[PDB]
RNA sequence: UUAUCCAUUUAUAGGGAUGAAUU
RNA sequence: AGAGGUGAAAUUCUUAGAUUUUCUGGAGACGAACAACUGCGAAAGCAUUUGUCUAAAAUACUUCCAUUAAUCAAGAACGAAAGUUAAGGGAGUGAAGACGAUCAGAUACCGUCGUAAUCUUAACCAUAAACUAUGCCGACUAGGUGUUGGAUGAAGUGCUUCCUUCAGUACCUUAUGAGAAAUCAAAGUCUUUGGGUUCU
RNA sequence: UUUUUUUUU
């Protein structure tokens, strides 16, 4: 209505724009606080608009408003998702699909679950219409990829996890090590979700956001 | 208000301090189906199928009352019913009111053993009138 | 040999009561008294002790349970959900 | 195949050379002096030939010595009373029943138990027809576990 | 009269195939018998695609497609003016 | 395969190496160190279990807690009773050590 | 000062919902539907109602202040249907024609890994 | 919450991070 | 201030805020897209992940037994769905039923709701267009295109392709083969009539 | 969206 006021939104310092838009906040009257109504809400942004490049248009980031100072909402990473339209664009007949998922533990005691798509590579000399994979190598590669993902996520924090998600650095070494077992086409991480986040530590967010 | 929603509880305390008031019959349980955002209030579903709002400080046992399914086996004979009610009350045997004399029961009397008047009595009926189906909203077989 | 072809334990009831009623307690007689398995000893020898009280033949330690079973399908599920947390 | 479908011609084709090959300078004496040695260690005759031909490199024991392998385990009283095939079938049946004892919903598995029980019964009948298997021997399923000996 | 050699389905070395539901009528059809079309569409026809292009931003935004993979029952497929009844002799050739 | 390692290794050491079964056998072997490897039952009370595991790291013997009540090593090995505690005297050509 | 909102278009072979909210999804700004305009109990999904239900929200958005908007397209649900109704084309057309700034586009029709069986039995719809 | 009403007890410890244990 | 719904309509929900947006939980259900004239199983049937138990098949063997084989009345195991019994569960669908429209009538097709059922367990029931309508074992008779799991030789870069060959597995053409024909590489090798066997 | 019917040789 005529009373609702705009609140600018902010992104963590790692992203180069640090600002994508403004939200709307209703009447700040009575006992209802117009600070927790703004707080604990989800903003769904696209990496393409958030980094001013068209390369990162196939995935999107969810930012949860963790805390508010003055008026600018600072938000924080809470979930990652790729666009299902790009997922189904990637999906095609003749190539077997592989899924992976696990629960990881960061040094910040952050509970993260990530799901990963995996395709197979036609290469050059196959001379066949199909690129199916015998289920034993699917077994093996799913186990090995889950193991390596857990290993890489156990000894790192959440913020550097985002630092490595941005250049899709997770989708390269897996292809590198699968080249010696079974060639895989373009793969990636589909969705990452926060299961249980520790108590909100205000001291650990200022030096990251600023 | 400490346990998550969806858990099964027994020996409910419908008001903080009654040291056990609700959900106490054998095989009965309630399910916590919601917690208020600000705490201090939760919703539970009782074995009767009704939702009740109780403060979060109320206590309860987590689990299901023992000796479950007691009503499953059929009481074979009058003897088991006699022994059952002998340690409970004087509610047995019943004796139909239509088999009594008209002095002792509004159903009684007549040459054909019939009620004669509608058996759905009002909620405002006095002590000697509240004898049939008390303030019945409907009658007959249910359809779900 | 085999005296009762189908009636089994309900032979103590003779011809009294309904056939379907005796057969409905035939769903429960084979398990109210049956030797089920205890979880503190390991012999399939538990016996009915009361309406809710239960006991095997080794432990001499009673357990609250179902009316005529050591565990009830509701109570195993309820325990499983609690354990999962 | 006795049960199911599929021909499955995979097998071992013995060579035409009835005698020992020219390179087989290893004498039949010490060739015979290598089978009971591995036998009383505890080893099935179906694998004794395999280990002889893999490590000692002495295939066709019948060709190298004018006697069969079970003949040269049987001439000296070291052969088991229950034949190898029957023993390997009753161990399979014992595992079958140990599994089905706790897992009673495994209906395909108990169908396979029926199949192997029929196999055991007919093979035991055949071995009974020969004098090497006692006529009193019955293969009661209850004592199948102890029948391994 | 054994109209088709395959009997109208592509089932071989199988006893049962889990079925699916037709999109337009909901009729339960076996998966190998249903007429399946992986439909690729434009959410906007090119005439208005030019409009959204000129009213959009980034100066290079490209239209993402729609991926349906619809299924039809046989009874409704021929009424949907897609499946040809065609001829007996040329019935055999598929592609 | 994971539990097959324990099951098959035990079954094979029974036949190859010398073996014994019983809580009395275990106490007799583990009051001298003869019992090479010692197993404690999950079902058995912790009072039973923790003294038997106590014996192991005085004896420098490997103790493992078998999840179960009465099975396999008490049913499949040679016996039909509730074993509730296991120990091995001697080892043959078995990799049970690791 | 450029500002971004998100508009959800819902096409289900009936009234085309237009639901314009901020970029959080929360705190809706204007909801217009398709049946808000035609009183004939018809053309709810038709471009007739669909595109005239969009220049009005364009004007409302103009007087509110927000200019740049993303779009999320919805085709019924996970059981009812999968293709957007006739109203989506006209909804896009009117937003394009109004001069309203259009940003990124996405389809968020709920796709079930589940297979909860739909209306009608095995025989299916007979009409 | 002070009128008023209800519940509990021996009116028995201010808010946040199958063994015992009294002088 | 509408929303569901329909060829229309109506029943129904909706100022106590329906539909719609987002987040959080709970419940039961299913396991799409991958997913195929592809795999496994005696058939019925069997698709999220991982673990355990158990089996089966093919391949390779210069491992072993040596006829231990095939088909089988009786007799047995399993046997879709629906249904019965009894508990638990009950989201969605939904025989019965309740309404609302069409119709001359509509007890039906269409719409809304809706009990049993569908789901789990423990027992029964033993039937399906349980269908490739084609019983099982064995020998032989033709080319090509595929494809699944091995095995062999060679060659694009330890990796990966082509040749050959087994066990499946379908498809196209051909029959001086068959059939009444449709069609069949078996439904052929049958008046040039007899490989063995069970059922009808 | 609806469309029932047509003695006997």
């Amino acid at each position: 209505f005529t009373k609702k006021e705009w609140y600018d939104l902010k992104a963590p310092k790692m992203f180069l724009v640090r600002n994508f838009g403004k939200t709307l906040v209703t009447k700040t009257i009575g006992k209802k606080l117009a600070t927790d109504s703004l707080k604990g809400r989800i903003y769904e942004v696209n990496l393409a608009d958030l980094n001013n490049d068209e390369d990162q248009a196939h995935k999107k980031i969810k930012l949860s408003c963790d805390h508010i100072i003055n008026r600018d909402c600072y938000t924080d990473f809470c979930g990652l998702s790729i666009t299902r339209d790009k997922l189904c664009s990637l999906i095609r007949k003749g190539y077997t699909l592989i899924e992976g998922h696990t629960d990881v533990k960061t040094l910040d005691n952050y509970h993260l679950r990530m799901f990963c798509i995996a395709f197979t590579k036609k290469r050059q000399n196959q001379t066949k219409s199909t690129c199916y994979a015998q289920t034993s190598q699917i077994k093996k590669i799913r186990k090995k990829m889950v193991d390596i993902m857990t290993a890489e996520a156990s000894k790192v924090l959440l913020k550097d996890l985002v630092k490595k998600f941005i250049p899709e650095s997770i989708g390269k070494e897996i292809e590198k090590q699968c080249k010696k077992i079974y060639p895989l086409q373009n793969v990636l991480i589909r969705k990452v979700k926060i299961l249980k986040r520790p108590k909100l530590d205000i001291s650990k967010l200022m030096e990251l956001h600023t | 208000g400490k346990m998550p929603e969806g858990t099964l509880i027994c020996n409910l305390e419908h008001r903080t301090g009654n040291r056990g008031t609700l959900v106490k019959a054998s095989g009965c349980y309630a399910t916590v189906v919601g917690q208020s955002e600000d705490g201090k209030k939760t919703k539970v579903r009782l074995p009767s199928g009704a939702k009740k709002t109780i403060d979060a400080k109320a206590r309860a046992m987590v689990g299901v009352v023992g000796a479950g399914g007691r009503i499953d086996k059929p009481i074979l004979k009058a003897g088991v019913a006699h022994h059952k009610y002998r340690v409970k009350r004087n509610c047995w045997p019943k004796v139909r009111g239509v088999a009594m004399n008209p002095v002792e029961h509004p159903h009684g009397g007549g040459n054909h053993q019939h009620i004669g008047h509608p058996s759905t009595v009002s909620r405002s009926a006095p002590a000697g009138q509240k004898v049939g189906l008390i303030a019945a909203r409907r009658t007959g077989l249910l359809r779900g | 040999s085999r005296r009762t072809k189908k009636v089994g334990l309900t032979g103590k009831y003779g011809t009294r009561y309904g056939s379907s009623l005796r057969k409905q307690i035939k769903k429960i007689e084979l398990m109210q008294h049956a030797k089920y398995l205890c979880t503190f000893c390991g012999k399939t020898a538990t016996k009915r002790t009361c309406v809710g009280i239960w006991k095997c033949k080794k432990c001499k330690r009673k357990v609250c349970g179902g009316a005529w079973s050591l565990t009830t399908p509701a109570a195993v599920a309820a325990k499983s959900t609690i354990i999962r947390l | 195949r006795m049960y199911g479908k599929g021909k499955g011609i995979s097998s071992s084709t013995l060579p035409y050379k009835r005698k020992q090959p020219s390179w087989l300078k290893q004498k039949p004496s010490e060739i015979e002096d290598a089978i009971i040695k591995l036998a009383k260690k505890g080893q099935t005759p179906s694998q004794i030939g395999a280990t002889l031909r893999d490590n000692y490199g002495i295939p066709q024991v019948k060709s190298v010595t004018g006697n069969k392998i079970l003949r040269i385990l049987r001439a000296q009283g070291i052969a088991t009373t229950i034949p190898e095939d029957l023993y390997f079938l009753i161990k399979k049946a014992v595992s079958m029943r140990k599994h089905l004892e706790k897992n009673k919903k495994d209906k395909d598995c108990k169908f396979r138990l029926i199949l192997t029980e029929s196999k055991i019964h007919r093979i035991s009948r055949y071995y009974k027809r020969k004098k090497l298997l006692p006529s009193n021997w019955k293969y009661q399923s209850s004592t199948a576990s102890a029948l391994i000996a | 009269p054994k109209k088709r050699r395959n009997g109208g389905r592509s089932k071989h070395n199988r006893g049962h195939v889990n079925p699916l539901r037709c999109s337009n009528c909901g009729r339960c059809v076996p998966k190998d018998k249903a007429i399946k079309r992986f439909n690729i569409r434009n959410i906007v026809d090119t005439s208005a695609q030019r409009d959204i292009k000129e009213a959009s931003v980034y100066s290079t935004f490209q239209l993402p497609k729609l991926y349906i993979k619809q299924c039809y029952c046989v009874s409704c497929a021929i009424h949907s003016r897609f499946v040809r009844v065609r001829s007996r002799e040329q019935r055999r050739v598929r592609k | 395969s994971a539990g097959d390692n324990i099951n098959a290794k035990l079954q094979l050491v029974m036949k190859s190496g010398k073996y014994q079964f019983g809580r009395k056998s275990c106490l007799k072997a583990l009051r001298t160190g003869k019992g090479k490897l010692v197993i404690v039952s999950s079902n058995c009370p912790s009072i039973q279990r923790s003294v038997i595991e106590y014996y192991a790291m005085l004896s420098k013997c490997g103790v493992h807690d078998y999840h179960g009540d009465n099975n396999d090593l008490g049913t499949a090995c040679g016996k039909l009773f509730r074993i509730s505690c296991l120990v091995i005297t001697d080892v043959g050509d078995s990799d049970i050590i690791k | 000062e450029l500002v971004f909102g998100v508009a959800h278009i819902f096409a289900s072979f009936n009234d085309t919902f237009i639901h314009v909210t901020d970029l959080s999804g929360r705190e809706t700004l204007v909801r217009i539907t398709g049946g808000m305009k035609v009183k004939a109990d018809r053309d709810e999904s038709s471009p007739y109602a669909a595109m005239m239900a969009a220049q009005d929200v364009a004007a409302r958005l103009k007087e509110l202040g927000v200019t740049a908007i993303h779009i999320k397209l919805r085709a019924s649900g996970g059981t009812k249907s999968k293709t957007p109704g006739p109203g989506a084309q006209s909804a896009l057309r009117a937003l394009a024609r109004s001069g309203l700034k259009i940003g990124r586009i996405e389809d968020v029709t709920p796709i079930p890994t589940d297979s909860t069986r739909k209306k009608s039995g095995r025989r299916g719809r007979r009409l």
